[PDB]
């Protein structure tokens, strides 16, 4: 019999502050779990901080001018500020642990990414000056007494490597979202399993093995194996 | 009680809701059955006779009944007051035996033919639009937006008719399809009906619809 | 800088905070429709356009904020009823490996609504408190069977709740990491 659902669809059809907070929640949750330091959202933070300032002035103006709407506005601003506070504290904690690694990544002239791409201006200031403070402390206290072959602080060639770096093979929990627009027919990686949902396929190279990541199922997976799909928002960390 | 727009309404001992339409015009005033509670519980129970359940009405808000769902021996509520429920009106068109046959987890609500659903929607849209129109014609808008609801009802009305029309075309009943085409309002829908007729491979009906569209375009130009 | 207990995981307070951003259906007891709310992380139209005893949808934290006073009543989610929970227990017993398809926030939302909104249910609350317990016990049996398949490569989970995952996270990931270290050391 004659289908018309498409005829009805074509007949029938004839950035926001809400979205930014969802992106902030996404960034916060991903930053907490992942082993590496993810790149800073430069644009989002500018817009959010401006909005916070304007809302604060509006609350003051209305206060100086029913109680309940003011209660909602005040506690909403508290809820918004808490997330940003937690997020920035986590990022600074990551910068403490990978300071020499980030410095070495910056000193490499052939690096595919610059340190200013990855970090915010405040983070750059913190990294630079904190490294000098720590360096001065150990340089005078310990290294002043060592012979010239052992006076380097970031030595790679010694019997133990003095530089730490992320564990790229850490296990993480994931939830498979698919492409964000619902465009299952457009995603080139998204093949299909038999009589069911679409899926992605990944190769785990130490073992020479494959797995199928169906939409909507949860997995415990190595970080490096799923890094690209995470960067493309095909999956989200639980 | 009176509706949220002053229509007279009453709930019968048969557990049916009746509303008086066209009361402003004595040669056109008429009583309309707009909702049967028993039929709703029958479908909700998966086609079962849960006579332990009773409905206690409260008030009518536009298209939706406010009511308490009472369970047990006594068919009326007690203290402290249980919370209310909300339920939409629908036209009485269905049959138990036919819907059981169409249907044929154990309590799952019975599945209905698309023809019945589209038919009921078109009737419900028509009645709702007429009552709202009469209200606006005499008493105007209270809030400044009810015309938008009326526009939505007209869209739903043509949409329901297009599904019924397409069924008639798929059955190749040109006579019934043409009779249905007269009842469509917007030329958007008539254009869709032309496409539907092309899919049905009915050039005679494409011709006669376009005759109607040309006639109605002339009536629109006049 | 960050506390030691927050290096790799979310505390239950953060889990509650995450769940609180979801929408919920309410009946207001006042009309706001013609000051205005002027929120910045949500829609603002719904709260500005409320009419008494007209159903509407808002974020859960504002819903609980209103229900603290007389101005609001909360509609329970449809899965949170005796009939549905009976069916889910039967599914759990029928399929001895699969987890039943409850929503990702079922534990958190049940233990919020039973405290803040004990008066707004239709079912007797002393039965719901029993059936929630039955579901959690059966799921714990199924979890204890699954911890015999920790391995060097991966694992699949389905319909396991957020709080249930967060409860287990530091054990699964640690033991799995050490099995990986032992295996790769033999390859190198």
């Amino acid at each position: 019999d004659i289908n018309i659902d498409d005829i009805l669809a074509e007949l029938d059809k004839e950035v926001s502050p809400q979205q930014d907070f969802s992106d902030l929640m996404k960034s916060w949750k991903n930053e907490r779990c992942s082993p590496e330091l993810l790149p800073y959202p430069h644009q989002l933070m500018k817009r959010l901080l401006n909005r916070i300032s304007m809302q604060s002035q509006l609350i003051e103006n209305i206060s100086m001018g029913s109680k309940l709407p003011l209660l909602c506005m005040e506690t909403e601003l508290e809820r918004l500020k808490f997330v940003i506070r937690s997020y920035i504290r986590c990022r600074l904690s990551k910068i403490d642990k990978f300071s020499l690694y980030l410095r070495q990544l910056n000193e490499d002239e052939n690096s595919l990414i610059s340190l200013t791409d990855l970090l915010s201006k405040d983070e750059i200031k913190y990294h630079d000056t904190h490294s000098l403070i720590w360096l001065k402390l150990v340089n005078d206290s310990i290294l002043k007494y060592m012979p010239e072959e052992l006076q380097a602080i970031n030595d790679t060639e010694g019997s133990v490597n003095m530089i730490d770096e992320p564990d790229w093979n850490k296990f993480v929990f994931i939830h498979v979202n698919g492409p964000p627009d619902g465009k299952w027919n457009e995603d080139p990686l998204l093949q299909e399993n038999e009589f069911g949902k679409p899926c992605y396929t990944v190769t785990i190279p130490d073992l020479k093995e494959e797995v199928e990541l169906t939409i909507g199922s949860i997995y415990v997976m190595r970080y490096e194996v799923i890094r690209d799909l995470l960067r493309d928002d095909k999956v989200a960390l639980i | 009680f009176f509706s949220s727009y002053g229509d007279p309404c009453i709930f019968g001992s048969d557990n049916t809701l009746l509303l008086l339409s066209k009361w402003r015009s004595p040669e056109e005033s008429k009583w309309l059955p707009i909702l049967d509670s028993n039929m709703e519980i029958w479908k909700m129970s998966g086609g079962k006779e849960t006579t332990d359940i009773h409905v206690w009405p409260l008030a009518l808000a536009y298209d939706t009944l406010n009511c308490i769902l009472v369970k047990g021996k006594h068919i009326w509520p007690e203290f402290p007051l249980p919370l209310p429920s909300e339920m939409e009106i629908r036209m009485p068109v269905f049959v138990k035996s036919k819907l059981l046959e169409e249907n044929k987890e154990e309590d799952k609500e019975i599945q209905i033919p698309v023809s019945m659903a589209a038919e009921e929607e078109y009737l419900r849209s028509k009645v709702l639009s007429e009552l709202l129109t009469d209200t606006l014609e005499n008493d105007g808008e209270m809030y400044g937006n009810e015309n938008e609801v009326l526009a939505a009802l007209n869209g739903a009305y043509d949409k329901a008719l297009l599904r019924l029309f397409a069924s008639a075309c798929s059955d190749q009943n040109v006579e019934k399809a043409l009779s249905l085409a007269h009842e469509l309002k917007q030329d958007r829908a008539l254009t869709a009906a032309v496409k539907i007729s092309e899919r049905a491979e009915l050039p005679s009906l494409v011709k006669k619809i376009n005759n109607i569209r040309e006639a109605r375009y002339e009536q629109q130009l006049k | 800088s960050l506390p030691a207990h927050l290096q790799q995981t979310f505390s239950p307070e953060e889990i509650q905070f995450i769940v609180e951003n979801e929408p919920i259906k309410i009946f207001p007891r006042i009309t706001t429709r013609q000051t205005r709310w002027q929120l910045i992380t949500t829609d603002d139209k719904a709260l500005n356009n409320m009419v008494a005893m007209r159903s509407t949808e808002v974020v859960l934290w504002i819903a609980l904020l209103l229900k603290q006073q007389s101005k609001c009543s909360i509609v329970a989610p449809q899965w949170l009823t005796t009939k549905e929970l009976d069916r889910k227990i039967q599914y759990e017993k029928t399929h001895p490996d699969r987890f039943s398809e409850l929503p990702w926030n079922w534990l958190v939302l049940a233990r919020i609504l039973f405290n803040k909104a004990k008066d707004d249910f239709h079912d007797p609350i002393h039965e719901l408190r029993g059936k929630i317990q039955d579901l959690r016990e059966i799921r714990q049996i199924k979890v204890l069977k699954g911890l015999k398949y920790l391995n060097e490569s991966h694992l699949q989970l389905d319909n396991l709740s957020l709080l249930e995952i967060n409860e287990l996270r530091p054990f699964i990931t640690e033991i799995m990491d050490k099995l990986r270290e032992i295996h790769t050391a033999s390859l190198t």
